[PDB]
């Protein structure tokens, strides 16, 4: 039993935008599915609802035309009609109990899917090796700058690197860009740290190898 | 829905309880839904129905209450509980169901004094005109305030703070404090300071522009 | 049934 979320991207306020949810090891048809979402910083805030062992829907009393919720036979979809600043945020959808009693029990949720909604255009991270300016272990990283929208990924040593390895939340600029750091302790060598960035908005793929 | 205000603390071991107040009666007086939620993973149902505890939910977790009135108690406290938790309140018109503010539970572990690392901005960033001068406050508790110095001068403006969520293994945190500068700066001064301070005591940190 | 309410 699995949620996928897809769909999310950068947007420009005012430009429709379809989100979906795909069901696999059971039948929507069985339960409700339920979106929710998260604005950066905020709490959770619940969406709607759309049933399948009964033919009903719902919207949270604030939605007010906000959203469209339809299902297919093996997904549920959310359309912001006009996207906001104030939709940016992670959506989830997740899966509950249901019966003419209603809905319960959301004990099933996908891993959600970053809508960001801005007049700017995607852009690519640049990234930069960190070093120290006489010790048996050593820190190194990489700091990831300038890029639009999330999330960028940082690996070091294409994964086989992962003991030691602290990756810090972003940070939002105010130009709208975002940054953030990766580091990790090695026990020092004459090896090669190499960090991985990816930022699969616009498919930039970046090695580093950082030296001591 | 009014929450217990963050932050909320509890020490290792110990127990916390949170509440959940609805100027509603929920459906059937109990329809009530605790959920665990970490930054980068979906929400997590704890406990539904008021009392009943999710499949493969500790025990540690449970949950009571009735009509408008409602709690969540941790027993046993771990540094894996250090997160953010979430009450939804259930209604006869779904369209009313409502997520209540959250309430953040910060675990007191072992405290620690941090590991402090510096980084000189690469060759390569002073080249685009602007420097990114990182220092890195490592595996600490309790919280840390930072200082950024250039000869001897508090900097007062240009800074920006990341901290990690709790380690879910020894609930520390992990930081990152970044100076901003134009190159012109950078290459006009000579020292680099980063100060961390944990209530009386301070781990400092420095670099001399010319040593690197 | 009231299903959704």
């Amino acid at each position: 039993e699995q949620l996928k979320e897809s769909g999310g991207r950068l947007v420009a306020p005012g430009t429709p935008l379809t989100l979906t949810c795909t069901v696999s090891g059971f039948d929507i048809s069985d339960y409700a599915m339920i979106w929710v979402r998260q604005a950066p910083g905020k709490g959770l805030e619940w969406i709607g609802i759309i049933y399948g062992v009964i033919n009903d829907l719902a919207y949270a009393k604030w939605a007010k035309g906000r959203f469209t919720i339809s299902r297919t036979s093996t997904t549920v979809d959310l359309k912001i009609t006009s996207p906001t600043t104030e939709d940016t945020a992670t959506y989830f959808c997740a899966r509950g109990y249901g019966s003419m009693d209603g809905y319960d029990r959301l004990n099933l949720w996908g891993q959600g899917t970053l809508v960001t909604v801005s007049s700017g255009q995607p852009k690519g991270p640049s990234v930069f090796p960190l070093a120290p300016c006489p010790s048996s272990t050593v820190t190194l990283g990489c700091l990831v700058k300038g890029y639009l929208p999330e999330p960028v990924t940082v690996t070091w040593n294409s994964g086989t690197l992962t003991n030691g390895v602290r990756t810090f939340p972003s940070v939002r600029q105010s130009s709208g860009l975002y940054s953030l750091s990766s580091v990790v302790s090695v026990t020092s060598s004459s090896q090669p740290v190499t960090c991985n960035v990816a930022h699969p908005a616009t498919n930039t793929k970046v090695d580093k190898t950082v030296a001591p | 829905l009014t929450q217990t205000p963050s932050p909320v603390s509890a020490a290792v071991g110990g127990t916390v309880t949170i509440s959940c107040r609805s100027r509603q009666r929920v459906y059937l007086g109990d329809w009530l839904s605790w959920f665990q939620k970490k930054p980068g993973q979906p929400p997590k149902l704890l406990i539904y129905d008021a009392s009943f505890r999710g499949d493969g939910v500790s025990s540690r977790f449970s949950g009571s209450g009735s009509g408008t009135h409602f709690t969540l108690t941790i027993s046993g406290v771990q540094c894996d509980d250090a997160a953010t938790y979430y009450c939804l309140g259930g209604y006869y018109d779904d369209a009313d169901d409502t997520f209540g503010g959250g309430t953040e539970v910060v675990v007191k572990g072992d405290p620690v004094a941090p590991t402090v690392l510096i980084f000189p901005p690469a060759a390569d960033q002073v080249a685009t005109g602007t420097v990114t001068i990182v220092c890195v406050a490592n595996k600490y508790f309790p919280d840390v305030t930072v200082t950024w110095e250039v000869d001897g001068t508090t900097q007062t403006t240009g800074i920006e703070n990341s901290k990690t969520p709790q380690n879910s293994a020894d609930c520390t945190y992990n930081l990152s404090s970044t100076l901003t500068l134009t190159s012109t700066q950078y290459n006009s001064h000579k020292e680099y300071t980063c100060k961390v301070t944990q209530g009386t005591t301070s781990v400092v940190q420095s670099f001399n522009r010319g040593d690197c | 049934g009231k299903g959704s309410g």
